[PDB]
């Protein structure tokens, strides 16, 4: 949120923890919402 | 996957990656021939009288 | 016979991390749209969400 | 086989991680930054050098010389020197102003502007200036320019960088640079920092924005400056010579010492002469030979201290030599010393910075007062302070570059003898293998002003009835 | 210790994935600036 | 300490902590010992 980019697709980052023990993380964030118009549009069916 | 992780709790990571080797060491082969300069007095199928 | 230096070591392994990364996201969003397109009902479910 | 790994191992643990010179720098910038500047404010050597670029790059002087591609826009020669005579008769006029209100600094002429920019491109790898817009009507020119330090360019709130966001450099897909991040002063820092967003260039076409550096690869953001493949060595070499210092003060600090069992008093009176009559110990006057009459077992060991210039003198000869191998400049310029110097030697010296010179003004000082004189004419064109030619085939948003072209004049090259060269240039001249216009600009005038001088001085020495001068027929 | 033991393949065969589906059905993204989705579907019947 | 700018009168501060909840905070530090040179100039009664 500090640089205005809100809404994306995804967000890297990355950040190294502090301490006697020195370790670095990358972090990808986002929240798909895949949807769709019709649900009725599409028929499936199980087989046997 | 990471499947849902709410925005809060964050918490674990995976394993990177890796683990594979193989050793063949060398094949080899060498197949020697011979000359015996002797034979060379009789001529061979071909040469024609 | 070519070692590497631990820092060049560890931007590989920043290479492999982030492609597996976005594997994953990948993966996990496709999950949506499979089970949109194979019931339109769907189940955002985790642990720790 | 070189770069492989070394003889027996050698830099067997040595490899740079390779990476672009943006990668390479930013983490560091503001350090490197840092470091430039205490060089340049606590050593002498630093400060040295700055001042040989502001009095060799610029010098005293920078005049214009404003030729239009009358050719290229299919103009008549008359008019084009009239236009150019008339633009450069205001721009003097606006250059050299007593108001010093040429910037909203207020403290400043644009020959100091032209020293700054390149002074700070030098310290600090680039040199960035905001041409602002007044709204006062006072003066005939409402265009001013603020030179602001690099260290005012940043992303906002410190932020990460990212392919788009360097330093708080918006950049396009090629990157190239479409705005830019500034933060406002910070004495003392206990205001909050704010970014404040402004656009390279103006949507009308004016360069708002303007900065000037020289790349060395692909994908470059910032300058680097000249000090930092000097920047510890001089710190070192500084450290060096003051631990020297004290090192020869503490030498010359203890001269003699007394060896006695008898109380310190008595041997002070008895062996110093001191002044018992009268933790401070016992002062010593300073008079004759004073030889003492120490008693058996005592001793008057006089020291014999140490040499003070045991090779430091060569030792900093050599490492100047290996600074001004780095900084550019000639080491007899830089460290001020010129013994044992030959004719021919101190000629080539002396041509060889002065072609880095050259190059320097043309890739830093020339850019940037072409870009300020290009957005002073676009001032001047809106506000019609001079007439365009209606015969002109291109508009003059146009051909921008074409209007502008206008070349600069620093200072001269000052020959070692001077009668060497100006027998030379007046003998080419008469070979006519050069031109009065080239030796003018070589020299630091123009022949224009020449030739005018030249007549006023004809016309008053005719007036005068005493001796026509060395120009007539 | 003889074993320099040089290496020449790093085979990964990994996995095999390919979606086709957003690109086949969902090929108009969209990012969210609001909290809440509206979605409505108007029906069409008479008598 | 290491900005050398210990002495002024109000010091702001907006710091992002590391991790996954990664959170801002801003901060304003002062120390105010405002004064007067002398007390017995200003004369206070308590009005009954």
């Amino acid at each position: 949120q500090r640089e205005g980019i809100n809404a994306s697709a995804r967000y890297p980052k990355n950040w190294v923890t502090t301490g006697d023990p020195a370790r670095e993380f990358t972090m990808i964030q986002s929240a798909p919402l895949m949807l769709l118009a019709d649900p009725d549009e599409f028929v499936s069916v199980q087989l046997a | 996957m990471a499947l849902y992780v709410s925005p809060i709790v964050s918490g674990e990571v995976i394993r990177s990656r890796g683990g594979s080797t193989s050793e063949f060491t060398p094949g080899y082969v060498k197949p020697k021939h011979e000359v015996n300069p002797q034979m060379t007095l009789r001529r061979l199928p071909d040469e024609d009288p | 016979q070519n070692l590497a230096d631990p820092a060049y070591r560890r931007r590989r392994i920043i290479m492999q991390n982030m492609r597996d990364e976005e594997l994953a996201i990948a993966q996990v969003e496709e999950m949506q749209a499979v089970s949109a397109v194979l019931k339109g009902k769907y189940t955002m479910t985790g642990e720790a969400f | 086989h070189g770069g492989g790994s070394g003889f027996g191992g050698q830099l067997r643990s040595w490899n740079p991680p390779s990476e672009s010179v943006d990668a390479a720098l930013l983490p560091n910038f503001t350090r490197g930054n840092a470091r430039a500047d205490d060089l340049v404010r606590n050593n002498g050597y630093a400060a040295n050098a700055i001042q040989l670029h502001q009095d060799h790059i610029v010098g005293s002087f920078f005049r214009l010389s404003h030729r239009p591609s009358w050719r290229y826009l299919g103009i008549g020669e008359e008019e084009a020197r009239a236009f150019s005579r008339e633009v450069e008769a205001a721009w003097k006029e606006f250059a050299e102003d007593d108001c010093c209100c040429i910037d909203v600094e207020r403290k400043r002429t644009f020959t100091m502007m032209i020293r700054e920019g390149v002074a700070m491109h030098a310290f600090n790898g680039e040199l960035f200036v905001q041409a602002t817009w007044d709204t006062s009507s006072s003066r005939l020119f409402r265009t001013q320019f603020r030179m602001v330090s690099p260290k005012r360019i940043s992303n906002p709130n410190n932020t990460g960088d990212s392919r788009n966001c360097r330093a708080g450099v918006q950049i396009n897909d090629s990157g190239a640079a479409l705005g830019y991040y500034v933060s406002e002063d910070g004495y003392p820092g206990w205001m909050p920092q704010k970014w404040t967003w402004i656009p390279r260039e103006l949507p009308g076409g004016r360069a708002s924005f303007i900065h000037v550096f020289e790349p060395v690869e692909d994908g470059q953001t910032r300058g680097a400056n000249v000090f930092y493949s000097v920047m510890e060595q001089m710190k070192m070499l500084d450290t060096l010579q003051n631990t020297q210092l004290q090192s020869a003060i503490v030498k010359a600090m203890y001269a003699a010492t007394i060896e006695s069992e008898l109380d310190t008093q008595s041997a002070m009176d008895f062996i110093l002469g001191a002044n018992s009559q009268e933790y401070a110990a016992a002062p010593v006057r300073l008079g004759g030979a004073k030889v003492p009459h120490l008693m058996p077992g005592d001793s008057l060991n006089l020291q014999t201290a140490q040499d003070t210039d045991n090779g430091y003198s060569v030792f900093e000869q050599s490492l100047l030599r290996y600074i001004a191998a780095g900084l550019g400049v000639s080491y007899e310029q830089l460290s001020r010393n010129y013994a044992q110097m030959s004719y021919s030697t101190a000629r080539a010296s002396a041509n060889e910075s002065w072609a880095y010179f050259m190059g320097r003004r043309k890739f830093v000082a020339s850019r940037q007062a072409s870009q300020m004189f290009l957005c002073w004419l676009e001032e001047a064109i809106v506000r019609r302070v001079v007439t365009l030619p209606s015969k002109a085939r291109f508009s003059f948003q146009e051909a921008r570059s074409a209007w502008g072209n206008c070349d600069w004049i620093g200072s001269g090259r000052m020959a070692i003898d001077g009668l060497k060269e100006v027998q030379e240039a007046v003998m080419l001249i008469e070979a006519g293998l050069s031109t009065y216009e080239k030796e003018c600009a070589k020299r630091g005038d123009d022949y224009q002003e020449i030739f005018a001088q030249q007549v006023r001085e004809t016309m008053e020495r005719r007036a005068a009835g005493l001796k026509p001068p060395a120009w007539a027929a | 210790m003889y074993t320099t033991a040089q290496l020449l393949a790093a085979n990964e065969q990994k996995f095999k994935f390919d979606p086709l589906f957003l690109r086949l059905f969902f090929r108009e993204s969209y990012p969210f600036t609001t909290e809440k989705v509206y979605l409505s579907q108007i029906p069409g019947l008479v008598n």
